[PDB]
């Protein structure tokens, strides 16, 4: 079930990689027997840094960030989400 | 479909 964490921007960022769907809206989808509309998912979390040092892992999937459900949302959007956020990042992570 | 590094 979906933990929420604080990453604390460093001088060279967050230190993980996000990916997913270019488009809006997309199939509805279970993870563990929970219905989402497609999540943008953590596709690289560099190794000791920021990201993975707050517990990141990789192929987490994104529920929220700074409390902002983003399931549906375009990549575009999620990664302006976390840029808007001038020290850190609260993120609401989904593993599988 | 897309990857963006932060």
């Amino acid at each position: 079930s979906p933990r929420v964490v604080r990453i604390v921007k460093s001088e060279s960022g967050y230190g993980f990689n996000v990916r997913g769907q270019v488009s809006e809206g997309g199939q509805l989808r279970s993870i563990n027997g929970e219905l989402y509309a497609p999540l943008q998912h953590v596709s690289a979390v560099l190794p000791g840094g920021a990201a993975d040092r707050a517990g990141v892992r990789k192929g987490d999937r994104i529920l929220e960030v700074n409390g902002v459900n983003v399931e549906g949302a375009t990549h575009k959007q999620v990664v302006d989400l976390i840029r808007a956020g001038e020290k850190e990042l609260i993120l609401t992570v989904l593993s599988v | 479909e897309s990857e963006s590094k932060v």
